[PDB]
């Protein structure tokens, strides 16, 4: 089975967030659910175990729960502190497996939110004349530092040839990222348009280029 | 009091071997179930496998991506857990944690790459009217297919620094790096000003000066 989490969550100091974790196959109550905190560059810490239990040294701001209704486990953090900013992973046991959730990025807001600025470059003719073609999608000035990037050839979602960086903190404390789509010159010229779609806090910026414009 | 000291791991070609070891203190390692968990750069936690205490039979379980290729064993007289990595793929590149999953080691990095030193290809990202928002034009340089890191990018021999943004490199499925540097300038100076990116890739003793011209 899979454990599905929201990609990212953000809130201000002092407030309260909840990260959910949905089991795809089988009962959520069937097996114990654990939660791990992972700060940047750090190994994970157990923050909740056996559904709702706190290990010693974890504050009672952290609380776990189970909802059989939606086959969901949830992690709740009251009175957010700066040190709570981390990635949070749920995990459970299977008939003999060990499944981790995809993880959830928790940002403790320290500045106003900021939408990404997106600039999409078509393949240069220099590259096209060397039998190569790369679409460059530059994303910058966004906060929190959590985006998902998708691509489209005309109206179809592109399923191969996509390389995307994780967000990197720039000097103004916002974040930058990059996505690349590789094509052959024949593929580039045989489509009316290509699109880079950047989703940030539930909203999307799409930039399009075309071989003819 | 609990300690999990990982060791082993580094670079390796695809198809090679590596043995990781996890030294434990602060708990009776013999009576303990031990697991390996890995995390690819910028990705999530993925369970690798578990070995059970020799009291409980000491048999091993494995995640599907490592079945037939990775072997987990234990020398619980020496309080050491092992991960024998055979038939390494580039997809195995990750930090590897040993766990007991309440307690976690600090992890060792295993990088599987067939790449060797290669200078970059530099292409201009020419300003058009489809790079211009307001009266500001975006122009840049694409720094393609190099290895290893790092690459340095300046503009006009460092005389142009305002509005310059060099983006961290992406690591491609091929094992090579790509990188972009972009600078925003007044569109009214595209006809009056020359823009050149200076790309320095010291590992290959390559430097490229690429003129970027309007379309």
């Amino acid at each position: 089975f899979m454990l599905t989490q929201p990609h990212s969550v953000s809130e201000s100091p002092g407030k309260t967030v909840t990260i959910s974790c949905t089991r795809s196959s089988g009962s959520i109550a069937s097996n114990y659910v654990q939660w791990y905190q992972q700060r940047p560059g750090s190994s994970p810490t157990t923050v909740i175990y056996e559904d709702n239990q706190r290990p010693s040294g974890v504050p009672d701001r952290f609380s776990g729960s189970i909802d059989s209704s939606s086959n969901s486990a949830s992690l709740t953090i009251s009175g957010l502190k700066t040190e709570d900013e981390a990635d949070y992973y749920c995990q459970s046991y299977d008939s003999s497996n060990q499944v981790f959730g995809g993880g959830t990025k928790l940002t403790v807001l320290g500045q106003p939110k900021a939408a990404p600025s997106v600039t999409l470059f078509p393949p240069s003719s220099e590259e096209l004349q060397a039998n190569k073609a790369t679409l460059v999608c530059l994303i910058s000035d966004f906060y929190p530092g959590a985006v998902t990037v998708a691509w489209k050839a005309d109206s179809s979602p592109v399923k191969a040839g996509v390389e995307t960086t994780t967000p990197s903190k720039q000097s103004n404390n916002k974040y930058a990222a990059s996505s690349y789509l590789s094509l052959t010159p024949e593929q580039w010229k045989s489509h009316r348009s290509y699109s880079c779609q950047v989703t940030h806090e539930g909203s999307t910026v799409e930039k399009t280029v075309a071989p003819t414009e | 009091e609990v300690q999990l000291v990982e060791s082993g791991g580094g670079l390796v070609k695809p198809g090679g071997s590596l043995r990781l070891s996890c030294a434990a203190s602060g708990f009776t390692f013999s009576n303990a179930w031990m697991s390996w968990v890995r995390q690819a750069p910028g990705k999530g936690l993925e369970w690798v496998g578990r070995i059970k205490s020799k009291t409980d039979g000491g048999t091993t379980d494995y995640a599907a991506p490592v079945k037939g290729r990775f072997t987990i064993s234990r020398d619980d007289s020496k309080n050491t857990l092992y991960l024998q990595m055979n038939s390494l793929k580039t997809e195995d590149t990750a930090v590897y944690y040993c766990t007991t999953f309440d307690y976690w080691g600090q992890g060792t990095l295993v990088t599987v790459s067939s790449a060797s030193t290669k200078g970059p290809s530099v292409f201009p990202l020419a300003p058009s009217s489809k790079s211009t928002s307001g009266g500001t034009a975006a122009l840049g340089c694409l720094v393609k297919d190099y290895f290893p890191e790092p690459v340095t990018v300046s503009w006009n021999s460092g005389a142009l620094t305002s509005g310059v943004h060099t983006f961290p490199a992406v690591l491609q499925s091929s094992g090579l790096y790509s990188l972009s540097s972009v600078v925003t300038v007044p569109s009214s100076s595209l006809g009056t000003q020359t823009y050149i990116c200076n790309v320095n890739h010291k590992p290959s003793n390559t430097k490229v000066d690429k003129k970027v011209e309007p379309k």
